[PDB]
């Protein structure tokens, strides 16, 4: 198989750059619109990390950072499948996730919030997906917090993620909520999204079947990134 | 026919989980950084700096950028690449930073890459694939990097001649500059106003 | 006016005693029925607690067993009115209450939960409503746990509360729940319950008018205890 | 008409929020307990104990119990209470125990509490209202405590009087005993099966 | 009872700044967000009017500019109670009125609308709420007039209005209009209002019992302010 | 939960109910004004004067103007003004004022305010709040006026701080300037563009 | 891989010990709930059948008891799958199987009903699923039989069935019936089972494309038994 | 998410496919039977038997029964045993028998199991696992066989000691005793009642 361009990405799809409920968007947006090109080389292409340069608890958010004791909070373990929007599976993709912590308190210098910070607790792993497109993880339920939006503004509780795959035209950064959270439906970043249903797309379920007795609790979390077309007659790609 | 994953802005500590060290956490042996060269990495070391710049002309501190690019030979260190021709064993071709907190400052050590072949035959002049993300930024901008002591190639190239208003093309050149003896190329981006840099949609 | 008796408690808006679900309940539950008795004042008398009884902090479980930090965990602050059936204020009920930490682990000899222990939370206070039967207290919103009834079952995260008002009557102890929590849906312990109507009395609201910008969320909970009737006519009672 | 709010069971952890003490936790500088006599409470001193047994015959070690007495003369620190007759003014008239983790004893020091008038100008044989709470247990369970000594007031009871089944009116009868120089009453729970003891609702 | 910060006002339930149907407000809003802040006493406190400075006439539009007859029109007279958020009535607000005359033309320099003077009518009136958020006025039903939006561009009939209260974060100036004025529908400015319900908000009904035989008919119209929050832990305000 | 009444635009004739002398309406014995400075006022006379520009830097002659501030101490002439201090007994706090119909200028004479406590025991820097009403504005603007020879204490004040961009802080800053004797603020306002003024949601 | 322990099994989704509509249950079911354990090596280890010990007409009730001529009944073939609850195939599983004959007639000693035994009718079989989970066996169609519950009871016609496969925790034994069977809503034994999703779960579905002309008819059924969960970090199973 | 097929009883006849034999049906040639003993089995050779009993303390003469267990070392002989331990060659494991129809006992003929490790590097004593079916029965009840002469083992077993009711785990010791020169363990199953034996949820 001769693979071809990615499909276009579906801007409908996405929130637009200008959305003046999330004000920091006001002066970080361009006000041109976008130029699409054909793609080429260089957009088809995307770097490759071996295995081998990741610690056996890069994906344990539950101990990579405990020092004295475990971190307090919710035990939970996040697994989900990785595939192209035509289905097929992601192979070897670099999977990064950041999170604040159960008083919804980030390790970042920039945080002041009085949630209380967890001398135990980091907030970031990273995976390679399998073969399958498969990934998964383990960390303690971070909580919602207050920002400055709108002054009585509140995040819902949510993880940070971002991949890199096979092609740099895949690149993207995103978060995922969990199911239930009533804070959902009064986020304004979540609300930058046009339709409801992609809404929903970042809202991670609960996968009861999959808790371990006396121990934690799963949730089911599947991303899809854009695919690439196969070619059969003309190859312009080069 | 499923849909593609939704975008959402990588937030004001996008640091935490892409750049623990400027995060002052110590978490991962192995931590990805803006140093693309390495001991035996071949061409001419280069570096890539800048600032990027909102609507009041202010630096962004918070932002976060990656850039992918080929070898010195324009060859991508990837199996998604069909030239047949070997790449640099010794090359990522990636590299990832942050602004500074203070100075709002951000660069990159690399090589500067060789010409690529364009679609249909054509050659693409030498240039680097960067991104930008941060609060504010729903959906991470994409630009090129292509270097003003390259004018020949750039006059030919594909991309930036389908950028019909020829003004705009000179947004997404970075300009040399011969340092102490270290060569670099300072290319300040513009998300909003008067010569607001050229974003793709790739 | 002069009051009658409680009016009785209707026992179809009660779980019943026997519950093969929750299997504690088998061995502890009487085979025969309950005999109803006609109330005396034993029944519609109760104890009387002074204010000056309590201390400052007993509505603050943030702060009531803080040593060295402050707890790690979500901020919420709670409150609601307790009314009779009749829809009158209760005044001067004692209310205590007590939970699990963000963990969902108690502060208890018996709980040996993998979830940790936060060394600046109790999990416990009391306080006691004002003359329009309203009450508030702050804490850390409450993980949920596993436990042993059927090997895998979770309970959602819940605060235990007990009332003392004005009749013995009265006496009520309970759980109330949170908004939007899955795990709702699937407790044996809440399904105990009859009507669905009677579960969804046991869950508090989200109230965000009254989140304090930067700092706490609050959730709305009201409770209703059985009421006195008046007398128009014989006084039977003594 | 609004519905009462519906019960929980109190679980096993109840004590918590209702004997933190036992629970080795100390938050509170003035804590309820099971010590109903004050240094000028009036009566004689008494002290009722018991265990409160399951389906198995087996005690329970995490059970709560309250109880709610009239004082020496019959007069309930309420003002619910309409006697007319002035209540001693050391006495709560209310106490909160629970059953040792180990044995399963639960106990209570107090007074025994004077005759109480019924309904329709009846009078009540000396009683102590009591209630169980704990795991497994989805409601409170309410019942009352007579005593043995007290015969003759007994035979007259209303409400031991309402229950048909007079075999069952001595599950509600307290025997007295003289330990050293103490009375004691020992009254024992059984929640299920043989000798069953009685649960009202109230 | 120590109060707080008034709650956030919900711009969702606001039209927005900029609104290109109505073209004046293309060059009238700012290009950037609005920037919040966490309320001091500068924005919880506000000015005390005397009530024995209104003259005896003040809230009565049909005479207090009554020179030599009475005004040509609708005699109507419109109450209603001002409450805040949460239902609390506000107690000697300062209501202020404006409009237009029968014609549809106002007492202005600027308006030189074909609509005909009225030499017995001014237009304009002014109250304080009483004790129970109460307030009540008599005038004239005015007329919609025309305007250049787009060319055929008209007003549905509306009363201007305007209103000082206890916090300077109540601070408030709107328009109600009447119901069944079928211009409602097609105005521009309403239109601004994002939400139906909103848009309902501001429509006064008729309040057929509260006619004054042979002399008024009546409407009533009901206003809320935003509300402040009660502190039952830390006091930040100062 | 009710929601709060929904804002639509004062409109081009808000002097007719807010203003009727400037409408030539004589309807009210007792009518609102820009003085706020009374016989017996204490601190010191100033005159707040300024213009309103729009997006095309022409300045609004329909605009309503309404400021409140605290006495010469610093204190509000309000119930909710919690200092415990004695307020200025002839100081209303409030005034109002319109635009030149020709000009575009409007002002008012005042005081100039003390310090006013901010939160968690800080010290706000003098200032007085100011609201903007006019065709074409659906919302009330509310901005603040701070003084220039007052600059250590608006470096350490708590609201001009919480913004940012650094650089659009100036904007809220009157400049001082002494006429024949009379000391005038000037302080013009940008709704649009560039060094547009900065509104506040309070 | 490296497998943890089997998923919980649902109570909800099968009948309770005690079912009083089926009156031999209520001496034959405990009175004490039943002890839930964590799963060790002996509950997630099954024992393993050699197929080399199976006769060729095992999986052939028409034709492994034919002594003299052909049984009597209607002919017909049933298959289908045998999967775990997450989907995955059971390979190789002992499936045994027995049944009456055509007259509701089982070949068993405390069998008197009137209904005629059949000198060529065995009433059993059994067999191993292969690597896909695939099951076939050829039989009668068992006519439905009187039993004494009430004492005009009839059982629908129906197969019983039994499989051991991978675990212990998965063993089961239950029955099937044929689609369009009227018995099916009367019967006391299949309403035992709470809901009705699952009693649907019971019936095997007439698979007409799988008919073999003027030979035989088909039916579909598939099995689903207690899944085994993945484990990713620590391994408690021993 | 499939939900597992539901159970249902296994039927007066539930020997006609699981034991035809005892049905008087010969249609196998190899049959599974109650004998787990082969000639090269290792171990001590063991006569499991017993009765199973129902509410009124009658036997089930219907009954059937299966055991699952290790072999003498404490290995199963199944691929799902990770102990890297070589399993007996000549052991099942697995056996089946039903009650007699006249007086109601049952037996197997195996080995006496080698302890096998438990969760969290524990020691399980000596158990085999037993299944029980019958009409009546809805779902196959799940129970346990500790032998006495193992008592210091037993008192060391994890899951013996996850039931809190210490008086009812003797109901899951069988009693051994030497017949002629053969070692029997007797083991009654009581499903209702007094001493009503433990079933788990496995
Ligand atoms: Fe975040
Ligand atoms: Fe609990
Ligand atoms: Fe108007
Ligand atoms: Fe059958």
């Amino acid at each position: 198989i001769i693979w071809g361009a990615y499909a276009q990405r579906n801007t409908e799809d996405h929130p637009p750059a200008y959305a003046p409920g999330y004000k920091t968007s006001v002066l970080r947006s361009p006000k041109n619109a976008l130029i699409s090109i054909a793609e080429t080389l260089s957009e088809v292409t995307a770097p490759h990390f071996s295995a081998d340069k990741f610690g056996p608890k890069d994906n344990d958010l539950i101990l990579n950072y405990a020092k004295d004791g475990l971190p307090i909070g919710e035990r939970v373990i996040v697994h989900g499948y990785v595939r192209d929007q035509f289905g097929r599976p992601v192979k070897n993709a670099l999977v990064e996730v950041w999170q604040a912590n159960a008083s919804g308190r980030y390790r970042h210098p920039n945080d002041q919030y009085i949630g209380a910070m967890d001398p135990n607790f980091g907030g970031c792993g990273r995976m390679l997906t399998d073969d399958n497109g498969y990934y998964v993880f383990r960390t303690i339920k971070p909580g919602p917090y207050p920002w400055r939006n709108r002054i009585n503004e509140w995040r819902p509780a949510h993880i940070h993620f971002s991949l890199i795959a096979d092609g740099w035209a895949q690149r993207l950064i995103s978060q995922f909520y969990f199911e239930g959270d009533t804070l959902i439906d009064s986020c304004p970043i979540l609300k930058t999204i046009p339709s409801e249903q992609q809404r929903r797309a970042l809202i991670a379920l609960e996968d009861k079947s999959n808790f371990i007795e006396a121990d934690s609790r799963c949730y089911r979390f599947d991303i899809t990134l854009r695919g690439r077309r196969a070619t059969y007659f003309e190859n312009d790609l080069t | 026919e499923l849909k593609e994953t939704p975008s959402q802005t990588g937030g004001p500590y996008v640091h935490i989980g892409l750049l623990p060290k400027q995060a002052n956490i110590e978490v991962f042996e192995h931590n990805l950084d803006n140093n693309l060269v390495q001991d035996n990495t071949q061409g001419q070391r280069i570096r890539l700096e800048g600032q990027v710049f909102d609507g009041l002309s202010l630096p962004l501190r918070d932002v976060l950028i990656e850039i992918w690019q080929a070898d010195t030979n324009g060859v991508y260190p990837s199996q998604a690449d069909t030239q047949g021709k070997q790449v640099d064993p010794n090359f990522l071709g990636w590299g990832r930073t942050g602004a500074d907190f203070g100075t709002g400052f951000w660069s990159f050590n690399t090589i500067k890459p060789g010409a690529v072949p364009g679609r249909k035959g054509s050659t693409q002049a030498p240039h680097i694939s960067l991104i930008i993300f941060a609060r504010g930024i729903n959906i991470g901008l994409h630009t090129r990097v292509y270097f003003d002591d390259e004018a020949e190639a750039n006059a030919k190239d594909p991309v930036l001649n389908s950028i019909e208003w020829a003004t705009r093309r000179q947004t997404l050149v970075a300009k040399r500059e011969e340092r102490d003896g270290e060569v670099v190329y300072r290319f300040d981006i513009r998300i909003q106003g008067e010569n607001e840099t050229v974003f793709f949609d790739i």
